[PDB]
């Protein structure tokens, strides 16, 4: 379903035994559900940004050239984004989680990054 | 993150340890405590969730750490000072 | 440190005098638990006869209170 509640205590008792005391269940910090939210976000958009320039083409191959239309669906589309955006950051305040992750932390530019320098620095030492 | 305890913190609750047993731990132990300290609040959160009275005391019985709340007001009074557990008898 | 500034760290993390006594009986549980962790890491290490405890000790004490509990 569209509540998050539902699946995150199914996946919990899937993770977690049942003396594990499930029953009880934590509100998540702000931080923490502003976090992941802001991560939803940053991805739907990059990639919306992405899959409107990718299909741009085809779409100015078969709307026959038609801006004022494009500008309706663009706008069209996003508005449902924001009512789904709306009922995901509701159904994240109603979600529960632990609150211990950063968004730093699963952003890929910084791990990615991370990985670069630890490659180079690897093959500075064995030419080394 | 914020929540887990630096290495002083484990030193201070060592400190009441060791008054009431003298308990030798060393340095790194502090750090992979600290570690497995965000993971244990991370536990007790999803242990404890919403705050309640009744709530607490069966997580905490389920935990092994009380049997009762006679068991909590008397850990409260051994880990704390009196004034403390006059408020919280009052509560309990 | 104290019983009471780990009652303020639980609540800043959960985030009147009954909500501060309950922080507090969770801060004792909290003492509690890391105290039983340490206590079996070093009988482990004593049962050994190691010079200075060693993180495995403590990894596997707190893997066994988790999976326990």
């Amino acid at each position: 379903p569209w509540e998050f509640r539902k699946v995150i205590q199914a996946e919990y008792r899937e993770r977690l035994p049942r003396n594990y005391e499930l029953k009880h269940w934590k509100k998540p910090s702000k931080i923490m559900i502003g976090s992941i939210l802001r991560l939803l976000e940053t991805n739907t958009v990059s990639a919306l940004d992405s899959v409107f320039e990718k299909y741009e083409k085809e779409m100015n191959q078969m709307t026959h050239g038609d801006n004022n239309e494009v500008k309706r669906i663009y706008s069209k589309k996003e508005r449902l984004l924001e009512i789904i955006l709306t009922k995901i950051k509701k159904k994240l305040r109603q979600a529960k989680f632990p609150s211990r992750i950063s968004e730093r932390d699963l952003d890929i530019e910084y791990i990615y990054s991370k990985r670069q320098f630890i490659q180079n620095r690897y093959s500075q030492e064995l030419q080394n | 993150s914020i929540k887990p305890l630096q290495i002083m913190d484990l030193k201070h609750l060592t400190r009441q340890f060791l008054n009431e047993n003298r308990i030798i731990l060393p340095k790194q132990t502090w750090s992979t405590i600290q570690e497995e300290s965000l993971n244990i609040m991370d536990f007790l959160k999803q242990k404890i969730g919403t705050l309640q009275k009744q709530e607490l005391v069966d997580s905490f019985i389920d935990m092994g750490i009380i049997n009762n709340v006679d068991d909590m007001f008397e850990l409260a009074h051994e880990l704390l000072p009196l004034e403390l557990q006059s408020r919280i008898e009052s509560y309990l | 440190m104290d019983t009471e500034a780990l009652a303020n760290y639980l609540l800043r993390q959960l985030s009147s005098s009954q909500e501060y006594n309950k922080k507090l009986l969770l801060a004792c549980g909290f003492q509690a638990i890391l105290r039983k962790i340490l206590l079996d890491a070093r009988t482990r290490a004593t049962a050994e006869g190691l010079r200075e405890v060693y993180p495995y000790h403590i990894e596997a004490a707190t893997q066994a209170f988790l999976d326990s509990q």
